[PDB]
């Protein structure tokens, strides 16, 4: 069963959970050849591995900007999860390391650009599109949840489609293994949910309500709480007002009354039947989750890739030049890394 | 329309994360 592949997965992920790889590779063996994307913490830049001549998405994140935005906890969460789990719709860390200044996260490159890119252009997804995507992060949160992990970042801009069109969730930076509740207050203002705003403390569950504004996003095209500045999107959210477009399925709106459901003892993957409230959802039931996992569905939009290493699928940013000091920076905050 | 509103608005680019 799904049990089954959840229990063999647990003990995979919990001996590299115990025993994390650490200084599998340094700078030099990589050629920078362009920044990907940019983030509130660091910059992704493709590379290509000169020996193997494969190219691979690395993570800069500098160790000093890490300690002045209080985020080493994170950043630390962020490397040892990732370099622990295994599932299809997740990317790949390869190698890790580190330098005098900055932290390195080499990781599978995905062509295909951002979920953002791709939905911004076409305005919106068709629903058996949306579907299609929904029904990857939801298999992918059962397995993440089922590791006592919650992810807390789920939003276009971290969610990858590689050549297949499927999906690579990307950024783990506030990952985190728990059982019982956490209280930090992080993640994208228009996914948070009603408890992290409120300062209440939370759980799993806040993954589910940010699946719930996924989808709602794909499918209209916008959000279903924005505004002009975060404190009047952390109102609407905390209001507990959806409005859905006259387009939604009667089926969509139903799935999403349950996960933007702002009481969260009656929300849609907090309950007794967990994930399951989902999966037998009358939306979700063309899909087959089995073949969705085994990558042997049809994907409705496979992007344009012209060889490798090229990067049309992603927005042209400004370079910075990677400067490493003579002197260690941060060196007992970030010695596990 | 709701559509037009959420172009016009200040958030249609990419959104980074928030902090303490
Ligand atoms: N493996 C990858 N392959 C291709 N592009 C990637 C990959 N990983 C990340 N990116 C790109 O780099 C961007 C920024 O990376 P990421 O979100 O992980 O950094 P960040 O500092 O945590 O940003 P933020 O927390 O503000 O979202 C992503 O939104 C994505 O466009
Ligand atoms: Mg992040």
């Amino acid at each position: 069963s799904v049990k089954e592949f959840l229990a063999k997965a647990k003990e995979d992920f919990l001996k590299k959970w115990e025993n994390p790889a650490q200084n599998t590779a340094h700078l030099d063996q990589f050629e920078r050849i362009k920044t990907l994307g940019t983030g509130s913490f660091g910059r992704v830049m493709l590379v290509k591995h000169m020996e193997t001549g494969n190219h691979y998405a690395m993570k800069i994140l500098d160790k000093q900007k890490v300690v002045k935005l209080k985020q080493i906890e994170h950043t630390l969460n962020e490397k040892r999860i990732l370099q622990a789990v295994n599932f299809p719709f997740l990317v790949k860390l390869e190698f890790s390391f580190k330098d005098n200044s900055n932290l390195y996260m080499v990781m599978e490159y995905a062509p295909g650009g951002e979920m953002f890119s791709h939905l911004r252009r076409i305005g919106r997804f068709s629903e058996p599109h949306a579907r299609f995507y929904a029904a990857q992060i939801v298999l992918t949160f059962e397995y993440l949840h089922s590791l006592d992990l919650i992810y807390r970042d789920l939003k276009p801009e971290n969610l990858m489609i590689d050549q297949q069109g499927y999906i690579q969730v990307t950024d783990f930076g506030f990952a985190k293994r728990v059982k019982g509740r956490t209280w930090t207050l992080c993640g994208t203002p228009e996914y948070l949910a009603p408890e992290i705003i409120l300062s209440k403390g939370y759980n799993k569950a806040v993954d589910w309500w940010a699946l719930g504004v996924l989808i709602y996003e794909m499918a209209a095209g916008y959000p279903p709480f924005f505004a002009d500045q975060p404190i009047q999107i952390y109102e609407k959210i905390v209001s507990g007002k959806v409005r859905f477009p006259s387009h939604f399925s009667s089926d969509l709106k139903d799935l999403l009354r349950n996960l933007l459901q702002v009481d969260l003892t009656k929300r849609f993957g907090n309950l007794k039947n967990g994930v399951n409230d989902i999966k037998n959802h009358k939306w979700f039931a063309t899909t087959d989750w089995i073949a969705i996992y085994q990558r042997k569905v049809e994907a409705p939009f496979i992007p344009k890739f012209k060889g490798p290493g090229d990067t049309s699928n992603f927005d042209d940013y400004e370079e910075e030049e990677i400067r490493v000091s003579i002197n260690e920076k941060c060196g007992k905050e970030f010695s596990e890394f | 329309t709701t559509y037009a509103d959420f172009i016009a608005s200040g958030r249609t680019g990419r959104r980074n994360a928030i902090h303490d």
